[PDB]
């Protein structure tokens, strides 16, 4: 039941969801190889709990927009997001995904917050694997309710909870 | 060895032979003789069909014969049976209001995808094609992008408090038809080439 | 010279009493949209005064597009840490530690204070 | 025509052609510093040097293509290694003492020296050998820097490369020699003992200076030349409508510059047009206001329109007035016209309507003026229609339209030599005051207001005038194709305009009418004039009214409903107006205007911060909806169709329309509304003291009335209460006080009083 | 040789004198221009005591009457120059060690410069 | 004309500053013409067809994407092969869909 | 192509669009919500271009929370477009100064530009 309504249990389930974040890769472009490199035997996101990698979308909570999001791929990825369980988070990786990037044209979605609800933004080209670790830790403390923005507000645990799906 | 005989064959029939001082050769064939001549070209021993590059000269500063122009690349691999290494180009202009061209898919299957791209990017429909279906651009995309009268379709860059940029109004670099920021551009900004 | 056009500079005229820059001109507003920025080095390469030079922080992951436009006073050499890092140190009361070490900082980074290989 | 050859290309070219224009006409290129279009070439920069053979007999030394004429069968060499070598050397000599200020230089990317240096500089010397850029390693020249020459212009004497463009301009174009060098040798520098830069056309050197020496103060340090968003448009402050370029960035007006259109203005803009922009981007109305408790409150367009419906529901169509501004477009004039056709109303008008329309007279092209024989002028061009002055400067120096090459306007017209004489026999001027052009009009007589009509009676031949008027009469009889030019003062007096019409109809002669309103000729063409009842823009006749300008306070007093469509918020409006709405300036509008020569001109919209403003087109369409009448126009495209139906030609096309109707109105003579270049709403920022109001008096009349030579006296006009600095002048007739008409209210003689 | 150092050092002294006059006679003094080979040094070292190269005394109407300039750090024929605009007056000052600042062989004392500036003020100033 | 001035003489020479300013705002203008040269990448023959109109920005750049045409041999090679081996035969075809899609 | 609705009147724009829409089936149509400033939707203003393929429809900038009832009218609008079976939703980002002149360009230019610059959007950001 949304992981809420108990002073202990919401902390417990936020702990669980935050540390057991199970990424759902959507490898698109050169950002995605910097996403793969964050798992090799020098700098691996294989410690916080992200060892296993559920390729199916029915089984994973974190979807990372990793690469330029060409428009012909916008709806498919959309449904990949809709093919996720509801307790799901989406990180926007790179400049091409966060904003239009340098490709400012007819072929690219100029901010992937358009098609999917973004949790964390991570600049870089591609954002260093260590920036990706920093973003997954950002999201870690965000879903515990331990995140505040520049304007002084604490941010909701799960983005994509505030959208009237349709 | 075969490139010399190509030149002797085409120059004998009065087709212009384009050459830059850099070592690449262009051979412009007319529309009619195009298909049959290039069939003879493949028969001449041209294993490999590298490229199909479509061109839109709408906004070119100097006028050109026709707006669209398709260039095929015919090559014979050096390491194959009897390889001279002869590689050359065939340019064929296509009118603005007549975007026709017979395919060489039947000769090289490589023109399956490539010509589709030129049909996708330019308004050029390739005759005799097995499947002329949009390759790259979204299925619902309307138009042909790479022709100059088709917008690049940019989005502004974003900043803090009403401060924005419109890059096409921001560009200090000049195209060919751009007169420049002074009265004009002459000298080394109208074309410059060092003499080795 | 920015291929993404992410750099904004509103100029102004120095005040002779307390000047900000060396010449007659300074940068009132200096914004760089890190979501547009692609990290070329073209702004470093074209800066004639050596002012704008890339640093070493990569730990700039934030939640909001509108907040990822790093300003002038968000990049000065005097500052130690990234925007989410400084906000965490402020809402936490615990000082900033950058998670990187380099053999040395370049001469172009005169003034750039950072951990150097373990010298401290 | 003469046959010329440049390096492989042969061109037919008219005989008086300069080698520089012929080279560019052939498609080649060569530097250019000292010479400039519409400026007398004199060989100074020595950049345009070419090689010449005139038979193979090459000339000994390189010919200055800027000041050299062409002869038949001549060969010109600009690609020989000798030419490029010499050009690089001269570039080095020019760059010699330059301050190294490029990165902070306000000229930025649009600097001729930069481009010609990178074009022709550093010839390829004959390797992978390391090159050295400069040889001069000595102490460079240092002079005074960022020197403010005037509240709009700043002067850096280090960046000057010692061309002649600014001093040559000032001597030739305006006739105001207020800039010239001081010392000689390498110590030479620009200076003046005339500091205020008195000429009102001083701003054009701002564009001409190939360096960042003379720059715009009001647009100093805002953005670089490329960063600015350049939108070409037309200036609608006055009826000459010069072509301008509006440089805007981030929603604010940065800088205004000249756009070349030789049919009307060559490359020139006036100071009122170019530096008079401070009011646009600073303070303007962005949310509609509605009056609820006798005060104005921000309102939704919906609630404003509700109040509009309720207030106009019980309105009969003969009590509604349609009063537009002087900048009202052809589209707007046509929609108000058609709406008053449907909505039967005898009173509509516009801001600068004259008792006698300017459409009464045949419109003349300015180049026709250059070809003309004589100009009988009544009024002051320099103030009433500024750049006319500049064309008069070509007119009286015997200049004529040049021959047209492939690159457009020629680079070096050999027709224009330096220090050219200005003739006293080609024009005759009659003004109520001593205009700056009276120096060049030997026939000149200072009269007082309302006195032209007698000069015109004297010119027709029904009575005898003074010696000056008899000289103008004789010269007007003898001229084969003269021009009659009427100011604003003439256009507001029915009899003087009637006699002008008679005079210029009997003699085949065109007329250049300097309306106080820019698009007055377009609104006339579209039929915007009152009917029988006829409450004019200054009359309190209607009971409901729509205003796009600020009327006299007696026009608002008495009405039942008053809706103003303004751009700023005016104290005159929050005491008598019930609804205020935001309107965009001509800078941010789109449409067409009608020149004082009958020529239609485009307005493109510039990306300025307008707010929630809506054009008078959409406002009238929504305002008729409260009355039942359906509007035929909402958009620009439908208005284009209905214009094309009304048979008004495409842009730059001249509109043919004549008119036979006079509405006489007496004029109460106590104060004069001096026709002025500087306009009232332009007094913001740096133009605050430049666009100040004046009250001119003769020393005796001041002495009698107690008007000090420096006093800020508050003066009350039917057109409002404004304070004005007092000037004593020897050309102002006794008993009159010439009050600066800072609007399109010129040429009016009104009652008044000096409040204490 | 090393005299170079004192040159720029001496230059600062000169500025003080100039500054003094403005505070003395209540006439506008202005820093005109700084050293470009100090602005455009990015990482490169810069040891000179000051970065200001050109200054002037402007009247109320803004036109300067006295100009002073120094040779850049890398330029040949290093000197200090003085000029009176509109008066065709120029001076080439050097510094001879032990003696002091000399116009050729004639030492340039503060009193000399002060009298010169006052003569310029009475002559060239418009207001 | 092709190389910006070295960073050290930006404070000595005027030509340096002008060339640096121009090169980093405008760029340079190569002559009018078309050109193309091939190279060998880990996926084969590669080349750029460059059309320049003498301006600061290229008129057209057409890229011979080796992974683009190397993909035509997918229906052929894996014809009659296994269904899983359709994956191993794609990995063995070595595509980089940044090169294909482009 | 038709232009219905009016600037800065969200409720009137919505009612006129209700009427002009009728029973038009939007199975293959395209809805372009044109705005400025991607990120900040709390203060957004919106235009609409409806590209049916057989005739096109224009709504000026009258919807969004920037106007009173523009948020509720935009929610109702997207619900209305979704009821009629729309699946392909786009958003165009223009410079503010463009938004005004883009409704006065000829249909082919305006529509071509919009289709080229469109971003696929999740309507949940407007519902
Ligand atoms: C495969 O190469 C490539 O991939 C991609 C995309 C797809 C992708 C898949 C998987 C399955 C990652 C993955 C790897 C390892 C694990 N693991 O748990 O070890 C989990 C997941 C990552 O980027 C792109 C774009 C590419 O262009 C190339 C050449
Ligand atoms: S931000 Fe850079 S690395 Fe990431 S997808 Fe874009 S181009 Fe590739
Ligand atoms: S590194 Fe500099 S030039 Fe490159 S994208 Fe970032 S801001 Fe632009
Ligand atoms: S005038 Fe031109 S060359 Fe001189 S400093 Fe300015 S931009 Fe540089
Ligand atoms: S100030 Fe400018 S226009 Fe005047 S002479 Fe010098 S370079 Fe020429
Ligand atoms: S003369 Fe008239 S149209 Fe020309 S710039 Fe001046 S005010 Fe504008
Ligand atoms: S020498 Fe200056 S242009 Fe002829």
């Amino acid at each position: 039941r949304e992981g809420i309504l108990f002073t202990t249990l919401e902390k417990l389930v936020a702990w669980g969801r935050s540390n057991s974040l199970w990424p759902a890769t959507f490898g698109l472009a050169c950002c995605a190889i910097e996403m793969m490199a964050s798992t090799d035997a020098r700098n691996d996101l294989a410690r916080f709990g992200s060892e296993v990698f559920r390729a199916s979308p029915r089984q994973a909570d974190v979807m990372i927009v990793a690469g330029r999001l060409s428009k012909k791929m916008a709806p498919v990825m959309r449904r990949v997001w809709e093919q996720m369980p509801d307790p799901k988070w989406v990180i926007s990786m790179g400049a091409c995904a966060s904003s239009g990037g340098m490709f400012n044209n007819y072929a690219i979605v100029q901010n992937v917050d358009s098609v999917v609800p973004v949790d964390v933004y991570v600049p870089g080209c591609p954002p260093r694997p260590e920036a990706l670790i920093y973003a997954v830790m950002q999201l870690q403390k965000k879903v515990r309710g331990q995140a505040y923005n520049e304007r002084g507000e604490r941010l909701p645990p799960v983005a994509a909870w505030k959208r009237t799906r349709g | 060895m075969r490139l010399e005989r190509v030149l002797e064959e085409a120059r004998a029939k009065g087709y212009p032979i384009e050459d830059n001082g850099l070592g690449n050769l262009w051979v412009v064939l007319p529309r009619e003789r195009f298909k049959e001549e290039m069939a003879h070209y493949k028969a001449m021993g041209f294993n490999f069909l590298a490229d199909i590059v479509g061109l839109d000269y709408l906004t070119y500063p100097d006028p050109r014969p026709e707006r669209f122009a398709v260039v095929y690349e015919l090559v014979s691999l050096p390491g194959w049976k009897d390889g001279d290494g002869s590689r050359f180009f065939v340019r064929v202009y296509v009118p603005e209001e007549d975007p026709r061209l017979p395919t060489v898919t039947d000769l090289w299957g490589s023109a399956n995808f490539l010509e589709r791209e030129v049909y996708d990017l330019f308004g050029i429909v390739f005759e005799g094609h097995p499947d002329l279906r949009k390759i790259l651009t979204p299925e619902d995309l309307e138009g042909h992008p790479l022709r100059k009268d088709y917008p690049l379709g940019e989005t502004p860059t974003l900043f803090r408090e009403g401060r924005y940029i419109i890059p096409a109004e921001f560009r200090a670099a000049l195209t060919g038809k751009d007169p420049g920021l002074t009265f004009y551009k002459g000298g080394s900004r109208k074309g410059y080439r060092s003499l080795w | 010279a920015c291929p993404a056009y992410a750099i904004y500079v509103e100029p102004a005229e120095n005040d002779p009493e307390n000047p900000v820059s060396a010449g007659e001109r300074y940068a009132k507003v200096y914004e760089i949209n890190m979501l547009r920025c692609i990290f070329c080095g073209l702004c470093e390469e074209a800066c004639p005064t050596g002012a704008i030079v890339l640093g070493y922080d990569f730990e700039m992951a934030d939640y909001e597009y509108s907040d990822l436009v790093y300003g002038k006073e968000d990049m000065l050499v005097d500052v130690v840490g990234t925007k989410p890092q400084r906000r965490e140190a402020k809402r936490t009361g615990k000082p900033v530690k950058v998670g990187y070490v380099v053999p040395y900082v370049r001469p172009e980074l005169e003034g750039f204070k950072a951990p150097t290989e373990g010298g401290k | 025509m003469v046959r010329v050859k440049v390096n492989d290309r042969i061109v037919e070219v008219p005989p008086g052609t300069s080698v520089m224009d012929a080279v560019f006409h052939a498609g080649y290129d060569v530097p250019l510093f000292c010479s400039e279009k519409h400026l007398s070439p004199i060989g100074a920069c020595r950049m345009c040097l070419v090689r010449i053979g005139l038979p193979i007999q090459w000339q000994p030394k390189l010919a200055a293509s800027c000041v050299t004429a062409v002869a038949d069968g001549m060969v010109v060499d600009t690609l020989s290694d000798v030419v490029r070598e010499a050009q690089a050397g001269m570039v080095e000599f020019t760059l010699l003492n330059h301050p190294l200020d490029c990165p902070t230089c306000d000229k930025g990317g649009a600097c001729e020296l930069q481009d010609r240096t990178v074009e022709y500089g550093l010839y390829e010397k004959y390797p992978l050998e390391l090159p050295v850029y400069t040889r001069f390693e000595f102490t460079r020249r240092h002079v005074d820097k960022h020197h403010p020459l005037s509240p709009f212009v700043i002067l850096d004497r280090e960046r000057c490369i010692h061309c002649k463009r600014c001093v040559r301009y000032f001597e030739e174009v305006p006739g105001d020699e207020v800039l010239d060098f001081i010392e000689r040798g390498v110590h030479t520098f620009i200076g003046t003992m005339d500091f205020g830069l008195p000429s009102g056309f001083s701003g054009n050197i701002t564009d001409i200076c190939p360096v960042g020496a003379l720059l715009d103060l009001t647009a100093r340090f805002r953005a670089r030349n490329w960063e600015m968003e350049e939108t070409p448009t037309t200036c609608a402050l006055c009826p000459v409508g010069c072509g301008i370029t509006a440089d805007t960035r981030s929603g604010e007006l940065l800088r205004i510059r000249a756009r070349e259109v030789p049919e009307v203005n060559e490359i020139w803009i006036c100071d009122a047009g170019r530096f008079g922009h401070e009011w646009a981007d600073q303070n303007r109305l962005k949310t509609p206001l509605v009056r609820k408790e006798g005060r104005l409150v921000e309102a939704t367009w919906e609630e404003a329109f509700l109040a509009l419906k309720e207030g106009l529901k019980e309105a009969r169509g003969e009590e509604v007035g349609l009063y537009l501004a002087h900048d009202a477009t052809l589209e707007e004039g046509l929609l108000a016209s058609e709406l008053a056709k449907a909505l039967k109303t005898p009173h509509l008008d516009f801001q600068g309507r004259t008792a006698a329309p300017a459409s009464l007279f045949p419109p003349a092209s300015l180049e026709d003026l250059l070809q003309a024989d004589f100009a009988l002028v009544l009024g002051d061009p320099t103030e009433e229609a500024p750049i006319l002055h500049l064309r008069l400067s070509e007119f009286v120096r015997d200049l004529k339209p040049p021959h047209r090459y492939n690159h457009g306007t020629p680079f070096a017209d050999l027709q224009i030599k330096e220090r050219m004489p200005r003739r006293t026999d080609k024009m005759a001027l009659f003004a109520p005051y001593r205009a700056p052009l009276m120096k060049w009009a030997a026939i000149h007589e200072v009269h007082r207001p309302g006195e032209e009509r007698e000069i015109l009676l004297a010119l027709l031949g029904d009575k005898e005038g003074s010696e000056m008027v008899a000289k103008a009469k004789e010269a007007w009889e003898k001229a084969k194709n003269p021009v009659l030019i009427l100011g604003a003062g003439v256009l507001q007096d029915t009899v003087a305009a009637e006699r002008a019409r008679l005079l210029a109809e009997r003699k085949g002669a065109k007329v250049l009418a300097m309306t106080p309103a820019a698009n007055a000729r377009g609104l006339e063409a579209m039929g915007v004039l009152p009917g029988a009842k006829g409450a004019s823009w200054d009359e309190p006749g209607a009971l409901y009214a729509y205003y796009g300008f600020v009327p006299p306070e007696e026009a608002l007093k008495g009405k039942r409903f008053v809706v103003m469509h303004l751009s700023h918020l005016h104290p005159l409006a929050e005491r008598y107006a019930h609804v205020v709405l935001p309107a965009p300036t001509f800078y941010e509008k789109r449409g067409h205007l009608v020149n004082l020569e009958g020529r239609v001109l485009p307005l493109s919209p510039a990306p300025i911060e307008n707010g929630e403003a809506e054009g008078a087109l959409q406002v009238l369409a929504l305002l008729a909806e409260a009355l039942g009448v359906r509007p035929p126009f909402r958009l620009h495209l439908e208005a284009q169709k209905a214009l094309k139906a009304r048979k008004v030609p495409e842009a730059m096309g001249r509109l043919s329309f004549r008119l036979k109707e006079l509405r006489p109105k007496e004029r109460k003579g106590a104060f004069y509304l001096r026709p002025t270049m500087w306009k009232a709403h332009q007094a913001v920022g740096k133009a605050q003291e430049a666009a100040r109001a004046e009250l001119w008096a003769h020393p005796e009349t001041a002495r009698a009335e107690a008007l000090p030579e420096g006093a800020q006296v508050a003066v009350e006009t039917p057109f409002g209460r404004v304070e004005a600095r007092v000037v004593h002048r020897e050309d102002v007739p006794k008993g009159h006080l010439y009050l600066s008409a800072l609007g399109p209210a010129a040429g009016l003689r009104v009652e008044g009083r000096v409040l204490v | 040789a090393s005299s170079e150092r004192e040159l720029y050092e001496a230059w600062v002294e000169l500025l003080s004198w100039m500054r003094e006059y403005a505070q003395a006679k209540g006439v506008r003094f202005e820093k005109e221009a700084d050293f470009p080979d100090f602005i455009y040094r990015m990482e490169r070292p810069y040891d000179l005591p000051t970065t200001i190269m050109t200054a002037s005394l402007s009247d109320g109407l803004g036109e300067p009457f006295l100009l002073a300039d120094v040779s850049p750090r890398h330029a040949k024929l290093k000197r200090i120059g003085l000029r009176l605009p509109r008066a065709h007056i120029h001076l080439h000052a050097h510094y001879e060690p032990g003696k002091g600042l000399v116009t050729g062989k004639i030492p340039l004392t503060k009193e000399r410069f002060f009298a010169l500036a006052d003569r310029a003020r009475e002559a060239l100033a418009f207001a | 004309q092709i190389t910006p001035p070295p960073r050290h003489l930006l404070e000595t020479s005027m030509e340096a500053v002008i060339y640096h300013f121009k090169h980093y705002t405008e760029g340079f203008h190569p002559p009018k013409g078309e050109v193309y040269v091939p190279t060998e990448s880990a996926r084969g023959e590669l080349g750029y067809y460059i059309v320049s109109d003498g301006g600061s920005m290229p008129y057209r750049v057409k890229v011979r994407a080796p992974s683009f045409v190397n993909l035509q041999s997918l229906p052929y090679a894996c014809k009659g092969e296994q269904v899983p081996d359709m994956v191993a035969i794609i990995a063995s075809l070595d595509p980089v869909m940044g090169d294909v899609d482009r | 192509m038709v232009r219905v609705g009016m600037r800065a009147a969200p409720r009137v724009s919505l009612e006129a669009l209700k009427a002009a829409l009728g029973g038009l089936k939007l199975s293959e149509a395209k809805v372009y919500l044109i705005t400025d400033w991607q990120d900040k939707r709390d203060q957004a203003r919106y235009a609409l271009l409806l590209h049916t393929g057989k005739k096109d429809l224009l709504v000026p900038d009258a919807f969004g929370p920037a106007f009173p009832g523009g948020e509720e009218a935009l929610s109702e609008l997207v619900g209305l477009l979704l009821a009629q079976g729309a699946r392909r939703f786009y958003e165009a980002v223009v410079s503010p100064g463009e938004m005004t002149a883009l409704l006065d360009l000829p249909p082919e230019e305006l529509l071509k530009r919009v289709m080229a610059i469109a971003n696929p959007t999740d309507p949940g950001i407007y519902l």
